C-alpha cells in the first residue's frame, strides 16, 4: 500500500493510481476483493446524499441544534458540520479500501473529542449524525435503498457492511 | 495527533469495462489483466458548501 | 448587459463578476431585479436535482429509451442526455438572468432539431424531458417542492415563473 | 447556427450578507451599495456524469 501511503502523507493534491497489476494485488492481499470495490464505491459516488441526509436527521431530530446559538445556527457553522461529515465519511471510506482503521483513527479521530469539546460541538449530535451515515452507508453497500441503486452481481455484502460499521463505531467511540 | 487542514482521502472507483472512455481513461497507470478498472484517491481539502447548508436549513424537517 | 455578452461571445471559460453599481443596475434593468436573482438561484442552485429528475422522469414513462438500441441505452448515451438537459436548463437560467431569450435561442436551440433528427434522438423523450424539468423549475421559482426549500422573503413570483416557463416553452417549440 | 462544444453559461447566485467569507469574496469586484451581494456568469463546458448516468439507469423507476 505504499502508493496510498506516499500520496496520504504528502497530501499535496498528487493522485496514486492503482490499476492493473497493481490493482489485482491490492485486491488480492484485502478480503472479498472486487466486492470491497463496490462496497467502496457505494459509498463515494453517495457521499453528498449520506452527509445531507445524516446532518438534515440530526437536527429534524434535535432542533434545538439550529435554533439560535445552537451548534449549526447560521450558514458558517452548518457548513463546517457537513464537512466535518464528509471528512468523516471519506476517512470510513478510505478503511473499507484499505481494509484498515489506522489512517482513519490516526489522522482522523485521534485527538477529536479533544477538540469539539474545547469548541463546544454537542457530542449527542454529532454520534447521531455519525449514526445515520452508519445506517444509510449500510443500505447503499447491500443495495437495499429506497431510492439511488448501484448495479452490481447478485450476492452477499453483509461482511464488508459489518466492517464499515465498525469503522463507523470507531468514529463513534473516539466522539464519545 | 489529527491534522487541522480539513483534508480527507478522496477514493474515485473506475468501472470502465462498458467501453466508454475519455482522456483520463488511458495513460494514468497500467490496465494490464484489469481492463477498464482503477481505484484512484488522493488528499483533497474539503470545502464549505454554502448552498447545500442553505438547503439543510430550509429543508431538514422533510425526510 | 455588455458583461454577460463579453464572456459568452468568449466562451473560453472567463468569469463577469457583477457585483455593487453594475449589479444595481442589472436588478433595476431587468424587472423584478431582486426577486429574478432568488429565481435563478432557485433553478441553478438545483441543477443536478433538476435534470436527474427529469431525465429519469423520461425513461420511467418510456422504458424503451434505456432498452438495447434506445435513446439513452448504455452509460454513454444517458450521460450524453443528461448533458445535453443541464445545457439547457442553463441556457434557460441565463435567459431568466438576463430577462430575453436571445443567446438561447441562437446559441443552444438554433439548429437543434435538426441534429437531434439527423442523429435520432427522439423528439418525444425530448420534449418530455424538457416538460419535467419545466414542472420542477416551476415549483423551485415558488420555493412550493416537497422537499427542497429555498428561504427568501415572502411574496410573488409569479410572473418570473411564467417567464421561465416560457423560455422552456421555446425550448419546446425548438425541438418540435 | 447552434454551437457544437457544449458549452453553457454557469451562473452562480451570491448572498454572503451573514458574514462568512473566503477568499473569492473579495477583489473580484466592487460592492458599492450591494454589500454581500454577487452574479457570476461563465461559458463553461458540461461534462459527462457517469455515476449519475449509471445512478439514473439503475434508479430511475423510483420517484
Ligand atoms: C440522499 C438520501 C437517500 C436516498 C436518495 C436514498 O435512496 N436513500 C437515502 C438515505 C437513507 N437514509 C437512511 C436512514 C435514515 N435517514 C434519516 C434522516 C431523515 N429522517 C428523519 O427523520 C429526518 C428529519 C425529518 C431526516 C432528514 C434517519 C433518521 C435515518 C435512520 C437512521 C437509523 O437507523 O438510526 C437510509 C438507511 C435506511 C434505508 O435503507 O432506507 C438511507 C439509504
Ligand atoms: C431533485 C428532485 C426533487 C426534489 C429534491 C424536490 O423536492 N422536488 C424534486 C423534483 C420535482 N419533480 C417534479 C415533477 C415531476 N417529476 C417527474 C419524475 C418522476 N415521476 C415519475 O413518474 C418518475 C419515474 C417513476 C420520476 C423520476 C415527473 C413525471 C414530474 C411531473 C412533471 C409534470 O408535471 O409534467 C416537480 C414538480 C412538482 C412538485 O413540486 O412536486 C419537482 C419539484
Ligand atoms: C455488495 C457491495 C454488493 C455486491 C457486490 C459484488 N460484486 C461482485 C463482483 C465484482 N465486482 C467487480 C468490481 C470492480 N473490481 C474492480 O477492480 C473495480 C474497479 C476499482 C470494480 C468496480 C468485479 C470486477 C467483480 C467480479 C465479476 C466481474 O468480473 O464483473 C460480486 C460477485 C462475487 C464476487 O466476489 O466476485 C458481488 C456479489 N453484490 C450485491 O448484490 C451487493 C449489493
Ligand atoms: C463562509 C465560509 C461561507 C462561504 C463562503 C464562500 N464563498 C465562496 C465563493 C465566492 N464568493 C463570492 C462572493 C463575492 N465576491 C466578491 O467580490 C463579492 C463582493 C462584490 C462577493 C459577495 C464569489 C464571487 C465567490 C467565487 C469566487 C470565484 O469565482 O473564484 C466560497 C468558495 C471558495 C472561495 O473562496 O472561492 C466559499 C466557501 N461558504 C459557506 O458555506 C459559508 C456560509
Ligand atoms: C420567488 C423567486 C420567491 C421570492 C423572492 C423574493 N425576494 C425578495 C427580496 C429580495 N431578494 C434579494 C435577493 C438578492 N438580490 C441580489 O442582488 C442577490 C445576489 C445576486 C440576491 C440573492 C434581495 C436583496 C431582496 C430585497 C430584500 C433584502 O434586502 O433582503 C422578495 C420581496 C419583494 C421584493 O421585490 O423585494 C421576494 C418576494 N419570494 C417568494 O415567496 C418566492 C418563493
Ligand atoms: C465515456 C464518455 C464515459 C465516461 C468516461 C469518463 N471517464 C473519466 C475519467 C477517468 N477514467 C479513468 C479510468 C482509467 N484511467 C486509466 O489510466 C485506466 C487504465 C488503468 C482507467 C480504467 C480515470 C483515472 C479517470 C479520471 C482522470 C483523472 O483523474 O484525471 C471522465 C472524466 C474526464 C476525463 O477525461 O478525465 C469521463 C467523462 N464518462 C461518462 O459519463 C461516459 C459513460
Ligand atoms: C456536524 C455533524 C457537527 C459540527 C461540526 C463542526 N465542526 C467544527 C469545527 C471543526 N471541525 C474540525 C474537524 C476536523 N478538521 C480536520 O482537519 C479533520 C480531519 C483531519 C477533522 C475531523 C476542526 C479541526 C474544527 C475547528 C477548526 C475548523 O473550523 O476547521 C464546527 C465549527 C465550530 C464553531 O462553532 O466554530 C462545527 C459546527 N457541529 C455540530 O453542531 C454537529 C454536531
Ligand atoms: C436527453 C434528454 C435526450 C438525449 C440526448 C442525447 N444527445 C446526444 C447528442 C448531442 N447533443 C447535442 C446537443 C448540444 N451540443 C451543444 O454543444 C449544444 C449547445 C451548446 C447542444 C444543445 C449535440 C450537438 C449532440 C451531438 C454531438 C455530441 O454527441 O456531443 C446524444 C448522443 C446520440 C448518439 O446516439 O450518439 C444523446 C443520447 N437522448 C435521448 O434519448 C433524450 C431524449
Amino acid at each position: 500500500l505504499d502508493a496510498f501511503s506516499k500520496v496520504i502523507t504528502s497530501a499535496d493534491g498528487k493522485a496514486a493510481y492503482v490499476g492493473g497489476a497493481d490493482l489485482q494485488a491490492l485486491k488480492k492481499f484485502v478480503s472479498d476483493g472486487n466486492k470491497r470495490m463496490d462496497a467502496v464505491n457505494a459509498i463515494v459516488s453517495n457521499a453528498s446524499c449520506i452527509v445531507s441526509d445524516a446532518v438534515s436527521g440530526m437536527v429534524c431530530e434535535n432542533p434545538s441544534l439550529i435554533a439560535p446559538n445552537g451548534g449549526v445556527y447560521s450558514n458558517r457553522k452548518m457548513a463546517a458540520c457537513l464537512r466535518d461529515a464528509e471528512i468523516i465519511l471519506r476517512y470510513v471510506s478510505y478503511s473499507l479500501l484499505s481494509g484498515d482503521s489506522s489512517v482513519l483513527e490516526d489522522r482522523c479521530l485521534n485527538g477529536l473529542k479533544e477538540t469539539y469539546s474545547s469548541l463546544g460541538v454537542p457530542a449527542a449530535g454529532n454520534a447521531r449524525a455519525v449514526a445515520i451515515m452508519k445506517a444509510t452507508v449500510n443500505s447503499f453497500i447491500n443495495n437495499t435503498a429506497q431510492q439511488k441503486k448501484l448495479s452490481v452481481p447478485s450476492g452477499d455484502c453483509s461482511a464488508l457492511a459489518s466492517e464499515a460499521g465498525g469503522y463507523f463505531d470507531k468514529v463513534t467511540s473516539a466522539i464519545a | 495527533a489529527m491534522a487541522k487542514d480539513s483534508k480527507a482521502p478522496v477514493v474515485e472507483i473506475f468501472d470502465e469495462r462498458d467501453g466508454c472512455t475519455s482522456a483520463g481513461s488511458t495513460g494514468k497507470a497500467s490496465d494490464a489483466g484489469e481492463k477498464g478498472l482503477l481505484v484512484k484517491v488522493s488528499m483533497q481539502k474539503v470545502g464549505y458548501n454554502a448552498i447545500m447548508a442553505k438547503s439543510v436549513a430550509a429543508s431538514y424537517m422533510n425526510a
